[PDB]
């Protein structure tokens, strides 16, 4: 029962890289709701209530679901009544609205299968701003660190010129995920007369395009690259 | 010999129909990406006239 | 009404056993059932000949009713046939595609009729949205081959296709074609693959059938060979069903070389050309029990082993 | 045993 | 080394062995079974064999007869069993080593000659002995035989040696 | 022992709670095995069982999966860089597959006596084709909607084209009707808009 167990153990270890959640604790509540009336080909009602305390890879989650299944003769279904989520204060606020609609849709997969998705953009976002800052501390800094809600850059000897970058992430009803990079400059009405080329106006539908051509990394440091290096002053 | 005829250019008719289908696609690519860089290299040198 | 295609209607009554004559009537649905309790089925098989020759006659049948009468036939009887299969190709640039019933069955009537003048053409729809198809080919003059037909298996989504093989040979890359027009593809490929159960390949080409899981007085001193030679048996084929091949043709153009000989085809440089056939049923199956018999090596050839994986079985083997 |  | 002598060590009180060589599986695990029916004093002990070089195994005991089961409607059984006469000893055959062809009742679709096993018998000085195992009641007439034969090669009755049976079982043509 | 046995158990409740989260799956020598359970507005269904090799490179043995989806586009694809991108894209495709064959099942157990004719189903359900009746002020109008569908990894409908069969010289009632079945068939499913058609 040591080496039964120990085969076991490692098939939650492959679940927990394989599908990436791990749960912590679950617990096993039978309850019966079988009618009292006599009836041909009689319906066996079962309810399920399961707890499920676990976390993905940053995050934790919690689970109060009860699953009515219905035992025939004839045909076979189960249907999923009641969801609750039970949620933390975290380092991202975005997806809260996710918790309403997914309250009043009922389905709990999508649930599962869409804040795996969440965090697979913000393990991403972990791999950037960790390079970003490293490389350059003098230049780009971060006002929450790296689980904020957007990112700016600001010279050090120059202290009017911002470039401020925002990335957030929402949810349609398809079952995608999908990010959004928008742009938006911090430049003062000294500089408005000193331009003429109106470049600040089509500024957010140029950065956009740049990410669906060079990428989403190639976009950002070429913003921080280019900016640099006039060393005359 | 007409059946042997019009059995042959339809199977050049079906061997005429994806090469270009896939050329048309790279030729809106194409033009996407041109667009796209002219508009970024017109961005990126006003922005750099406007950093100096 | 016509005589020659009243004479398909007496042929089919000859060509059908008296246990499984309700089954294809009631499958049939254009008589009403007062009718088929009025004809004794337990007299003599000539006047069941003769009695429903009247029944057709007042009901006015067609050339599509009795070719209906036809697929349903050899719905219940595929053994007499033979399946070879077809491989249509997605082309580039495509990621979803656009097929509707009501545009198939016009896209496929007009293909045909504009290339030759008679072809009969019938569809029945039967279970998860299968078509089948009978195509009865006349060339410029005559009503067409009636004795001789040919038919197209399509379950509407697949680019793979189950068509029997037809007597004239001429119109096959015209049958091929005209499915891969109306069913918005690019390229038809002929797969090498063919047997006499439709029931066995469909279950080895969609894959969707072959797996279905969730005293010290005899002692050998054969420890290490009684378990070697069917551990290899089990991690490949095991004892679970398998589909039904009965033909694998094996074009072999090898050549000799080996250890024990050095004076037997030591100077040949000329190919051994060979051709090897294998005809007996369920192959899959007989050939597993030659390893625990001793008669085969436990190191068995993956040409034998590939061929639920490969999906074909015309094999060309090129060896020093 | 290559197939071609 | 994987070498075979019937004398390097002792072969215990009152036991002996058969080392059941062939190819075929089932057809030498019936005469394996129907040899435990008839009864005797002795502990009887059936080894079975593929082909010979056996492997290196050190739990075996002495052996006292090696039969060799061979087909007659298979070249099979008759190659291994050439590759296997190679590296055995000349004490063997003193009346030691029993031959068995079956399919000898089917002189229809026999696949080899009946005179190469009595000329590999002539030449290698053994006794050849033609049986049919197909037939429950033919095996049993077999099974008979073999304990008879293990009864001289072990020395369980007086007087008659291992090589005693060797005389008795001579084939010689007549010389008129 | 009594030790063993309630961390024995703790590791079955875990392991039944992985088919309540969508996908399971036990070690095998032959690979693994991954059964991927689907749903669609609370009620799910039976699971498909994909079986996936552990050496290199990746190969498919078996899969229940039908082939009315091209399954040999994505498993060159998106099986070469990822492992849980591609299973968790086909717990995508068949609750989408699924979740087609959840509304062909409705319309015809419940509200096939609303429709009149015969219907015509395809099994990817890309291209839909039902005419009905209703009854708005006493007149029976017979309907008949066209459902394609432009994204295949979703559920929602894009293209509604939604024409009559009957008679069209009317007042402006009809064309305020078919404004709304246009509006209600893209942000609605297809289960709760015929419930509301009973309202």
């Amino acid at each position: 029962l040591k080496n039964q167990l120990g085969h076991l153990e490692s098939e939650l270890s492959f679940l927990s890289t394989l599908t990436g959640i791990n749960i912590r604790n679950h617990s096993k509540q039978t309850e019966d709701l079988t009618s009292t009336e006599m009836t041909e080909k009689s319906i066996r009602k079962v309810l399920q209530r399961h707890r499920l305390s676990g976390n993905c890879h940053m995050v934790t989650f919690q689970l109060e679901f009860q699953i009515l299944e219905i035992q025939n003769k004839e045909r076979l279904s189960s249907a999923v009544t009641d969801l609750n989520i039970i949620m933390e204060p975290t380092e991202c606020s975005e997806l809260s609205e996710f918790v309403s609609r997914a309250e009043e849709r009922k389905d709990l997969f999508m649930f599962f299968r869409s804040l795996h998705f969440f965090v697979e953009w913000f393990e991403y976002r972990k791999r950037t701003f960790k390079h970003l800052k490293e490389k350059y501390p003098d230049a780009v800094y971060l006002s929450e660190g790296p689980s904020s809600c957007s990112m700016g850059i600001r010279s050090a000897s120059r202290p009017g010129f911002e470039l401020v970058i925002v990335w957030r992430i929402q949810i349609d009803e398809d079952g995608k995920v999908f990010p959004k990079l928008d742009l938006l400059t911090k430049v003062p009405q000294r500089a408005l007369e000193l331009d003429k080329n109106r470049a600040i106006e089509t500024a957010p539908l140029s950065f956009r395009t740049l990410v669906g051509l060079l990428g989403i990394e190639a976009a950002l440091e070429s913003l921080i690259k280019s900016l640099c290096a006039e060393e005359n002053n | 010999k007409k059946r042997q005829r019009m059995i042959e250019v339809q199977d050049e008719l079906l061997r005429l129909e994806p090469q270009l289908k896939q050329l048309q696609t790279k030729y809106d690519e194409l033009k996407e990406r041109k667009s796209s860089l002219r508009n970024a290299a017109y961005f990126l040198s006003n922005l750099k006239q406007l950093y100096q | 009404m016509d005589e020659t295609v009243a004479e398909f209607i007496k042929r089919t009554i000859l060509k059908i056993p008296m246990n499984e004559l309700t089954t294809i009537l009631k499958a049939w649905d254009f008589l009403s059932e007062n009718q088929l309790q009025t004809v004794n089925f337990r007299q003599r098989k000539e006047s069941v000949v003769q009695h429903l020759i009247h029944l057709c006659e007042e009901k006015r049948a067609s050339i599509s009713d009795a070719a209906l009468l036809d697929i349903i036939y050899m719905q219940f009887h595929q053994h007499q046939k033979v399946w070879e299969v077809f491989q249509m190709s997605k082309g580039p640039g495509e990621d979803v595609d656009l097929f509707d019933m009501k545009q198939f069955k016009n896209s496929f009537k007009k293909i045909l009729q504009r290339a030759l003048k008679n072809v009969t053409v019938s569809f029945r729809e039967t279970e998860e949205n299968a078509v089948w198809i009978r195509i009865a080919w006349g060339t410029q003059y005559t009503k067409p081959n009636q004795y001789k037909p040919t038919y197209v298996v399509y379950y509407s989504q697949t680019p793979y296709a189950f068509t029997s093989s037809s007597m004239l040979r001429r119109n096959t890359p015209l049958l091929g074609q005209a499915l891969t027009i109306a069913s918005k593809h690019h390229q038809i490929v002929k797969m090498d693959l063919r047997s006499r159960y439709l029931d066995s390949l469909k279950a080895i080409v969609f894959k969707q059938y072959n797996q279905t899981f969730e005293d010290s007085r005899i002692i050998h001193e054969n420890i290490v060979e009684k378990e070697r030679v069917q551990r290899i048996t089990q991690e490949t084929f095991g004892d679970y069903p398998q589909p039904q091949l009965e033909f694998a043709q094996y074009k072999l153009e090898t050549k000799f070389k080996s250890g024990l000989n050095g004076s037997i085809l030591a100077e040949r440089e000329e190919p051994l050309r060979c051709l090897i056939k294998f005809s007996s049923p369920h192959l899959l199956e007989a050939l597993k029990s030659l390893a625990p018999a001793g008669i085969a090596d436990a190191p068995l050839s993956p040409l034998l082993t590939c061929i639920p994986n490969k999906r074909m079985n015309y094999f060309k083997i090129r060896d020093k | 045993f290559i197939i071609d | 080394m994987s070498v075979l002598r019937p004398l390097d060590k002792l072969p215990g009180l009152n036991t002996a062995t058969i080392l059941l060589v062939g190819t075929e599986d089932a057809l030498l695990q019936q005469l394996a079974d129907s040899m435990l029916k008839e009864d005797c004093a002795s502990e009887l002990k059936v080894h079975l064999a593929k082909s010979l070089p056996l492997p290196s195994s050190v739990n075996r005991p002495r052996i006292d007869l090696i039969v060799f089961v061979v087909n007659l409607h298979s070249k099979y059984s008759l190659q291994n069993t050439e590759e296997s006469l190679r590296h055995v000893d000349a004490s063997f055959f003193l009346g030691k080593v029993c031959f068995l062809a079956t399919g000898a009742g089917r002189e229809s679709h026999c696949s080899i000659h009946r005179h190469t096993v009595v000329k590999l018998a002539h030449t290698y000085q053994s006794p050849l002995l033609y049986c049919d195992l197909e037939v429950e009641g033919f095996r049993a007439t077999m099974a008979q035989r073999l304990v008879r034969v293990l009864q001289i090669c072990a020395g369980h009755v007086p007087g008659v040696s291992a090589l005693n049976l060797l005389s008795l079982l001579r084939s010689s043509e007549g010389p008129s | 022992q009594e030790a063993l046995e309630e961390k024995l158990e703790n590791v079955k409740a875990i392991l039944q709670a992985y088919h309540f989260t969508g996908l399971s799956g036990k070690l095998t020598s032959r690979g693994v095995c991954v059964c991927i359970s689907t749903a669609f507005e609370g009620n799910l269904l039976d699971s498909y069982f994909v079986d996936l090799v552990i050496q290199k490179p990746l190969r498919i043995h078996h899969h229940s999966v039908p082939v009315f989806i091209p399954l040999e586009e994505i498993a060159a694809k998106y099986l070469q860089t990822n492992i849980q991108h591609f299973l968790f894209s086909l717990c995508e495709y068949l609750n989408a597959y699924s979740g087609r064959k959840y509304q062909a099942d409705r319309l015809q157990s419940d509200f096939a006596a609303l429709l009149t004719g015969p219907l015509q189903r395809n099994p990817l359900c890309n291209l839909l084709s039902f005419t009905y009746k209703l009854d708005p002020g006493g007149q029976s109008f017979p309907f008949c909607a066209r459902l394609l569908y432009k994204d295949l990894t979703a559920t929602l409908p894009t293209d509604v084209t939604v024409t009559c069969q009957g008679v069209e010289v009317l007042s402006t009632s009809w064309e305020e009707q078919r404004a709304s079945h246009e509006t209600l068939f893209c942000t609605k499913p297809l289960h709760q808009v015929f419930a509301s058609f009973t309202r």
